RNA sequence: AUCGCUUCUUCGGCUUAGCUAAGAUCAAAGUGUAGUAUC
């Protein structure tokens, strides 16, 4: 329930966005441009994120529920 | 309501026939049920007794459940 | 809500220890208290008054 | 009331009796 | 002020597998919960209910049957085990549940009211008489 | 001094009744009850 | 610290937490009350704000029967509080 | 009914005191010469039947005594306990010699066969 | 039929509650009563003699 | 049992009654003014 | 059926569920009326 | 027998909801016959 | 051994003999703190 | 303190209690996670009796007068409720004591 | 002069899970994480 940026060939955390928010996400969708990655809640929730903003404490801008999925 | 109309009733009794000390425990009996914020014709006619057939030692002690009693209604 | 400190609402009932009736199951352990102890009965001696000596006097 | 206030305080408000005095007065009832 | 009212108005405002594998969590529920109590008869009787409706109805008897033998003066019980086989539509078993019943408790109004309001139901009357010619050998008040 | 509140009406009917206050025992644990 | 005078959310919070826990946990109900903790709850309510504590004007009798017993006792305040039940600060500075 | 036999009125003349807890027992002697009683002070007294004396106070029980027996065959006394034991007492030595383990709770009456070794 | 019923008062300093029973037992000759009481005290029943017999009766009453 | 000593006192209580509560009294004072004793006064406001 | 109707408990004490129950029923059991006091009139012959 | 099952099934705050509210039901019942001169004591402000 | 002597020495007397040294005022004092309130746990008594 | 008063009345629970809820809802998160990636991916005990694979401790009915084989069968908030009607719904005395009269019946 | 479905109010019935030495005891302050509102 943590969402951790990590830098290539480096094992440690360099980021932790850490937000009681943070659930397990199965799926993570990228746009082709970069502007926008998609994640899917278990709860059917969706929830959008900046890939560069690292706003650390979490945020739900936009978000929907309209699927009738069970997550 | 006509327990206190006959609790006046009564004390005019006693007061014609001159049982004063009988006459303070009717109106004392009777301002137990009553409050001065809307029976005031009931206080006003106590007083009336107790100045003209009482005392300094009984219009205080008149006074005394005067105010106990209102307590008793006036929580606010 | 506290339930576990229970007091004695229902009680339990004997006969279901081991060898309880069930005594071919009463198993191969008995040792501290039980094994040694006045194999050997004293019966109470003739003229205990008590029935047949009681009638017989007044 | 008042009268028995006069008669207590001349027990309480004294002295001792190693400081001689004059007896305050005390009332009946 | 604040007094008595508003801080406890306050502090009282605060205030198919998987069909499957849940009824197996139920049954657990009941079982254990049989095992610890036993004498916690309202829910013997509701694990009596509960296996009832499924069609568990078989399971049902036997939640019963086994109610029985940890109270047997049980009349809650008797009265439900009854009126469970008669919703069910099982009267024979129903008439038998009766039979028990009055035989070993003869001095319970309950059943011989109950029974022969059965019968008579079912039309039975010759059957409700009998029941009712029955309930007087025992002298009933 | 604080004393004593109690017993004499009942033993009026000590009168008729004897009453045995025995807190020790007139033989010693040794004594067999006779073997 | 503690001590000082009362406020009202000090008395309402202490006859709130003398409605769940109180009438000798004094202890557990200081932890609500900051400043005011262990023995000073137990004598506010006993002293000023149990119930039957007769906060009215002193009658006839009650005075006589206070300076009857002042006579009687010396100083005995404590014991005399119970007989005319107006307490002991009632007395004594009715007394006084 | 029929007709009531007649019995003599019965009538009180003892309080022998000295238990200092209830008493819940009572057994005479085959002797008929003392009696034996247990009580909530988890002590056995014995009671000489005619003079009403006490001749013994027995202190095995560890809670409470409720139950006594006295053997009609056997010089031995029984008895139970809220304390879970059951106790054998040996009357040529005042001293307890058997212990009957198996009660999962107070015992609260006991019987001693009449003919049978049996308890 | 019922023909005594008595009432036990029990020994100083426990009146209401203590006054019940539970022992009893007859002696061997069956002429003594031994019970034991909740009032921490054993008492002992005896028969009256004196007169009694001719003062008592008993009838019929089936 | 001290409760019940103290509420026997106020029920009971006065035991050193008339007699000897004065003979003691008198006793001391008789005492203290042979010894021409003074009472220990209250002590002054600025007292060294 | 009216003879065994049995008040509920109310300690001083001991309260597992938490509830509140406070002010007119916790003093309803506290008794402190029942006592009266009155005290032997030798006192006054003490005093005086 | 259905209509004789829905036929039985048919018959301040002070408190946490379920529980204590319906021990204080409990409460008045009994104690309230007593209670009343304690409780106009509290009401009038403990004078 | 005086033994009793603290518990009998009842305060209405003991005020009139330290009222002669104690200069009255202190012997109020020193008498009426004797006469305070007892606490243990949940044990109160009045100490007469 | 009106705060922590609040919060201190309310509270009404044990350590365990509160902690345990946590470790129910903890359960039922993994019982989510856990049975998601049963559905997509897609015990052995000895220890408990299987309450469901055969009737436990089977207790019979016993026989009767009847057929029972006859019968066959197949299968196949007052608080809250109250809230818009609610919302819609728009002594003992003392004895008279009195001191006896001073001329009594006699004197009258 | 006899007749029926439903809504509503309104009355009675409708569970504090031991014990002891109240079991024992009375720090507050500052740093870290979670929750709510504004640009």
């Amino acid at each position: 329930k943590s969402v951790r940026i990590w830098e290539w060939e480096i094992p440690v955390d360099t980021k932790l966005i850490q937000n009681v928010g943070l659930h397990a996400i199965p799926t993570m969708t990228k746009s082709p441009n970069d502007k926008w990655v998609v994640g899917q809640c278990m709860d059917n929730r969706i929830v959008l994120f900046q890939l560069v903003d690292d706003k650390l404490r979490f945020s739900k801008k936009k978000a929907f529920r309209g699927h009738n999925a069970a997550g | 309501d006509k327990s206190r109309a006959m609790s006046l009733r009564y004390a005019q009794l006693e007061t014609t026939v001159g049982e004063i000390d009988r006459a303070r425990a009717i109106y004392a009996h009777a301002a137990e049920i009553s409050d001065p914020k809307v029976h005031v014709k009931f206080w006003d006619t106590w007083k009336n007794f107790e100045v003209a057939h009482g005392n300094e030692a009984t219009v205080r002690d008149m006074l005394r459940v005067r105010r106990s009693v209102e307590a008793s209604y006036n929580v606010n | 809500m506290t339930t576990a400190h229970r007091p004695t609402f229902h009680p339990a009932r004997g006969g279901t220890a081991r060898g309880e009736g069930d005594l071919s199951k009463l198993s191969n352990q008995y040792s501290s208290k039980d094994m040694p102890s006045h194999t050997k009965m004293k019966y109470r001696q003739t003229g205990q008054e008590t029935e047949a000596d009681l009638r017989k006097k007044d | 009331v008042q009268l028995e206030l006069e008669n207590l305080m001349a027990l309480q408000n004294t002295e001792s009796a190693l400081k001689g005095g004059l007896n305050t007065p005390l009332h009946e009832s | 002020q604040i007094t008595a009212e508003q801080l406890l108005r306050e502090a009282k405002e605060r205030e198919p597998d998987e069909l499957k594998e849940y009824q197996r969590k139920k049954r657990k529920e009941f079982e254990d919960g049989i095992r610890k109590n036993r004498m916690q008869l309202a829910n013997w009787i509701k694990y009596g209910k509960w296996e009832e409706s499924i069609g568990e109805i078989q399971r049902a008897r036997s939640v019963f049957e086994r109610a029985l033998d940890v109270d047997h003066r049980s009349i809650s019980i008797w009265l439900q085990y009854a009126e469970m086989e008669m919703r069910c539509k099982q009267i024979n078993h129903a008439r038998n549940v009766f039979d028990r019943a009055i035989t070993i408790m003869p001095r319970a109004m309950q059943f011989w009211l109950k029974y022969s309001y059965m019968e008579e139901v079912i039309e039975n009357i010759p059957g409700a008489r009998q029941i009712f010619e029955r309930w007087i050998e025992w002298e009933p008040p | 001094e604080d004393k004593k509140y109690y017993a004499t009406a009942l033993e009026v009917y000590g009168e008729g009744v004897e009453t045995l206050v025995q807190e020790e025992d007139a033989q010693p644990l040794t004594e067999p009850i006779v073997k | 610290i503690k001590g000082g005078v009362w406020k009202n959310t000090e008395d309402e919070i202490l006859k709130a937490a003398i409605m769940k826990y109180g009438k000798n946990q004094w202890s557990r109900i200081a932890s609500l009350l900051h400043r005011k903790s262990a023995k000073q709850c137990k004598a506010r309510w006993f002293e000023w704000l149990d119930p039957g504590i007769k906060k009215t004007e002193w009658s006839r009798e009650e005075d006589e029967k206070l300076l009857h017993l002042a006579k009687l006792m010396p100083t005995q305040w404590r014991t005399i509080a119970p007989i005319v039940g107006r307490t002991s600060a009632q007395c004594l500075e009715r007394y006084e | 009914m029929m007709k009531p036999k007649w019995h003599a009125p019965w009538k009180l003349y003892r309080v022998a005191s000295g238990h200092t807890g209830w008493v819940r027992a009572v057994d005479v002697e085959p002797g008929n010469q003392w009696f034996a009683s247990g009580g909530a002070d988890r002590i056995i007294k014995i009671w000489d039947l005619a003079s009403g004396q006490l001749k013994l106070s027995l202190t095995g029980h560890i809670s409470s005594v409720r139950a006594v027996k006295v053997s009609p065959r056997h010089p031995f006394l029984f008895s139970g306990g809220e304390d879970k034991q059951v106790k054998c007492w040996d009357l040529e030595y005042n001293k307890v010699i058997r212990h009957y383990h198996g009660h999962l709770s107070a015992v609260q009456a006991l019987s001693v066969h009449p003919s049978l070794d049996v308890l | 039929f019922c023909f005594q019923k008595i009432q036990t008062k029990p020994q100083p300093g426990s009146i209401e509650s203590e006054a019940g029973i539970y022992a009893s037992c007859f002696d061997k000759t069956g002429l003594r009563l031994i019970t034991a009481e909740a009032d921490k005290t054993i008492k002992m029943y005896k028969e009256d003699d004196e007169a009694t017999e001719e003062s008592h009766p008993i009838v019929w009453r089936p | 049992s001290e409760q019940e000593r103290q509420h026997n006192y106020l029920k009971d209580g006065p035991y050193i009654s008339a007699e000897e509560a004065v003979a003691i009294y008198t006793t001391t004072v008789h005492w203290l003014e042979s010894r021409r004793f003074s009472p220990i006064p209250f002590p002054p406001l600025s007292y060294k | 059926q009216n003879d065994w109707k049995i008040p509920p408990c109310i300690s001083n004490w001991k309260n597992p569920k938490g509830f509140t129950v406070g002010l007119d029923k916790r003093l309803a059991a506290d008794g402190r009326g029942l006592q009266q006091t009155h005290i032997n009139e030798n006192f006054a012959k003490l005093a005086d | 027998v259905h209509g004789q099952v829905k036929r039985r099934e048919q018959y301040p705050i002070d408190y946490i909801n379920e529980k204590n509210k319906k021990f204080n039901k409990k409460l008045d019942k009994y104690y309230g016959k007593y209670t009343e001169d304690i409780k106009d004591d509290l009401e009038r402000g403990t004078a | 051994k005086l033994e009793k002597i603290a518990e009998k020495m009842d305060l209405t007397l003991l005020n009139r003999l330290l009222r002669l040294i104690v200069d009255h005022n202190i012997a109020d004092y020193m008498t009426s703190k004797n006469n305070v309130l007892i606490n243990y746990k949940d044990m109160n008594h009045t100490n007469s | 303190m009106l705060s922590e008063a609040r919060a201190r009345l309310a509270n009404t629970q044990g350590k365990k209690a509160k902690r345990k809820a946590r470790e129910r809802q903890l359960s039922d998160a993994r019982r989510l996670a856990s049975l998601q990636k049963r559905r997509e991916m897609r015990k052995p005990k000895r220890n408990q009796i299987d309450y469901s694979e055969e009737i436990p401790f089977e207790k019979h009915v016993p026989a009767g007068f009847h057929n029972p084989s006859e019968d066959r069968y197949v299968v196949e908030e007052m608080e809250m409720r109250r809230e818009d009607r609610e919302k819609l719904k728009k002594k003992k005395r003392s004895k008279l004591v009195l001191p006896e009269p001073q001329i009594s019946d006699r004197e009258l």
